[PDB]
This record gives C-alpha cells, structure tokens and sequence, in this order.
C-alpha cells in the first residue's frame, strides 16, 4: 500500500523554456503530469533536481542515507533519476544498501513527462507495480521491464529501450496490466 | 569515495598513464580489455608495468565487449595478466565493476583483500 517516491531530477522531470532556461518538476509534479492518478498513499521526497550527468559519489552517500531512514516506513520505494548515470546509482546503492527489506526501484524516461508521447507513464507504472510486489532488493524499471539494479546497463542513447540486464535474466516483464516473472 | 580510473585497452597502449595514475593518488584502476580479457605479453611495456603496480593498487580487468564476461583462464594473455596480479571482473557490468571497486576501497587498501572481495558475489552482481 505505502510507497515513497524520491526525486533526483533527470529528463523525466525536465522542462525547458523558449527563453533558454531549464527547469525541473518535483517528483509529485512528475507523477501528476504523467497522469498517474491511482498512486494513493504515496509520499514524495525531492532529494535532487539535476541532470544525472552531474552525479558524483557524494550523491550516493546522501541517497543511501535517505533510503536507510525510509526502508522500514514504506513497503516500496521508487527513485526517479536521469538515465545517463541511472545504472551507476542503482549499482552503488545495491552495494550500499545490502539486501534491503523492500523493493527499491530506480526509473526515469527518455522523453520528458511533459511530452504527450513520453515513456514516463509506462516506466512509472511499471515501477509502481513492482514496488508493490513484495520482492525485496534494488531494481531498475524501464520500457516495461524490471531488471536487477546491479546488473543493469544503459545500452542505447536515443531509444526508449535504453537499458538491459547484462548476463542475467530480466526479473519481470509487462504484459497488459501484469508483470510476468518468467 | 575513493578515486578510481577506467582506461580502455587499445593497440599499443603503454604503462605510462598507469604509473601517472598511481602517482596522482588513484586508489584503483579498471582496464577494459578485449574479448575475454588479458594483457598483451609483447609489443608494449604494459604487462611489466602492471606486474609492478598491481602490488600497490588493485588493477581490475573487465571487457570492452557488452555481453558475456571476462575469463582470464581462457587465453595466455589472460593467464599472464592473472600472473601479473590483475583482478578479473567476471561477468559483472562495467557500472557494477566500477562502483563495487569504489565501495570496497572505502573499507580497505589491502590489495589481496580487495581481490577476494572483487571475486566474491556480494549482492548478486557476479557469478562466483
């Protein structure tokens, strides 16, 4: 029932202006604009609002501490993140939060949630479905697939199918409203 | 977090930059090798440089290829790299390899200890 969404920024939350500025949506605003209206009993925490290319190892320490202080309070946690370093973060958090009590699911999107053809809604709904599965650990949700976080790599730079599980089976895959684990 | 350097192996690559890295205070080095992994045993001073440095800092070997891991027992260049003290990354992703090494270095600086840990499946990253 109870999910925490933690925002780190990234393309999913990006908003650019004709006058050249670049702004960012809080994680609650991302979900709203993505049209996710059935995420009830969800809390929101904005940890960062950065292009993930800026991420440094200090950010992993801060994220891990924040995760540690929430894993007992929620049944699942979702972290929205830019795709450029998403797999470094999911990998480091896997080593830092050794075997957590709940699913922690990193996700993002190749197209800002503000665009009408965005992959944000699919990725958020996949993450939300898995964060309720009772399957503990650190994962990445992307393009309808759930992948072990410490086995995930960004494989494409300009395609919706940006991430793959390398040398390890995909954990679950979306078919309709159902995550299938085999 | 400790500073690690990641260098892609290319034809003719020298041990130069590796000494410079150690001299700069880098605490670990990852080399993306070819195929199943290894170090050229002639044509450069790279292997001799690594024999020395692998004693001071962990030198880890992964692959530039995307799929299947390294296996340094497979070829002479791999077995010689092992003899030189190279730590294999097995079937880990590059992101797991880098972050795992960084995480380990937070806890220890003993290269032989780092080597046991890199080779141990800590959280599902590796087939050991």
């Amino acid at each position: 029932m109870k999910i925490l969404l933690i925002g780190m920024g990234g393309t999913i939350a990006s908003v650019k202006g004709e006058n050249g500025y670049e702004a960012s949506l809080s994680v609650k605003e991302v979900l709203d604009i993505a049209g996710i209206k059935d995420c009830e009993d969800c809390d929101f925490l904005d940890l960062k609002n950065v292009d993930s290319t800026l991420i440094q190892p200090e950010d992993w320490v801060d994220l891990a501490e924040t995760l540690y202080k929430n894993v007992k309070k929620y049944d699942g946690i979702i972290v929205t993140h830019g795709t450029d370093t998403l797999a470094y973060t999911s990998s480091m958090i896997s080593f830092m939060l050794r075997n957590p009590p709940i699913p922690i699911v990193f996700t993002g999107s190749m197209i800002p949630a503000t665009e009408e053809n965005s992959d944000a809604p699919l990725n958020l709904q996949t993450a939300i479905k898995f964060a309720t599965s009772g399957i503990r650990g650190v994962y990445v949700a992307f393009n309808g697939k759930v992948m072990l976080g410490v086995r995930t790599s960004k494989v494409r730079t300009m395609s919706r199918d940006a991430f793959e599980s390398i040398n390890y089976p995909i954990i679950a895959e979306l078919r309709g409203e159902d995550l299938v684990v085999n | 977090h400790m500073a690690v350097l990641v260098i892609k192996l290319i034809p003719g690559l020298s041990g130069d930059i590796f000494r410079a890295a150690v001299e700069l205070g880098y605490r670990g080095i990852v080399i993306e090798g070819y195929g199943a992994g290894g170090i050229p045993y002639r044509g450069s001073d790279l292997l001799q440089t690594i024999e020395e440095l692998s004693k001071e800092i962990p030198i880890v070997m992964t692959t530039q290829a995307m799929y299947d891991g390294v296996d340094l027992t497979r070829y002479k260049v791999g077995r010689l790299a092992l003899r030189a003290g190279v730590i294999p990354a097995g079937d880990m992703t590059k992101e797991a390899t880098v972050t795992k090494l960084m995480w380990i270095l937070g806890h220890t600086n003993n290269v032989e200890e780092i080597k046991v840990l890199m080779r141990k499946n800590l959280v599902g990253e590796l087939r050991d």
